[PDB]
């Protein structure tokens, strides 16, 4: 966790986009940026599972 | 029926009512803003203070 | 500032079954105020006079 | 004082009142008309307390 490794941090941002998310669900791009956050989460616990 | 006394000769009275020569109401615990700002537009503009 | 806003224009009122002021024929209830004695309002929640 | 010219135009703030309050209900502060309800994202009202 040199840089707390990506997908707890992945994870961390996109909890904080969560709670962007509640600062404005009708903009989309919390939506879209929370995704990207799991986007990278998930596909992180790919690459290590690899 | 009758006849009757000048003490009050009471009968019990109905179940319901659904449309009525309603009496005169001003005090409520409710409130709808619009309809009453209209209405008293209405006592002003004729000068309904009675 | 609110409860001055109550007793600005303290007033007193004046009845009869006559004419109300035809002066574009006001109807509602006959009266003098400090609106009237002298002092006035302006938009300001603020006072006027002479 | 309310002629019914007095009595309109007093009327007439009653309309900006009721323009300024409709106003301020359908504010769409971060988007949200931030008072339909819960569900402030969309129209909570019109002018005529619908």
């Amino acid at each position: 966790d040199l840089q707390n490794t990506g997908i707890l941090q992945d994870l961390e941002n996109y909890n904080k986009a969560w709670n962007d998310f509640a600062s404005n669900p009708n903009e989309n791009a919390t939506k879209i940026a929370l995704v990207k956050a799991s986007q990278t989460l998930t596909e992180s616990v790919n690459n290590t599972f690899a | 029926a009758p006849p009757f006394t000048t003490t009050s000769t009471v009968q019990n009275g109905p179940n319901f009512s659904f449309s009525a020569n309603n009496s005169l109401t001003i005090d409520e615990p409710n409130v709808d803003i619009i309809k009453d700002l209209d209405s008293m537009i209405d006592a002003v503009l004729k000068g309904n203070m009675r | 500032r609110s409860s001055i806003l109550a007793d600005l224009f303290d007033s007193q009122v004046v009845d009869g079954t006559t004419e109300d002021a035809n002066g574009n024929k006001v109807n509602t209830k006959v009266m003098l105020s400090m609106q009237d004695f002298g002092l006035s309002l302006n938009d300001a929640g603020t006072l006027s006079f002479d | 004082s309310n002629s019914q010219t007095s009595r309109e135009a007093i009327a007439k703030e009653l309309e900006r009142i009721k323009e300024s309050i409709v106003q301020l209900a359908n504010t769409s502060v971060n988007g949200q008309y931030l008072f339909a309800g819960s569900q402030v994202a969309n129209k909570p009202f019109d002018s005529n307390g619908n």
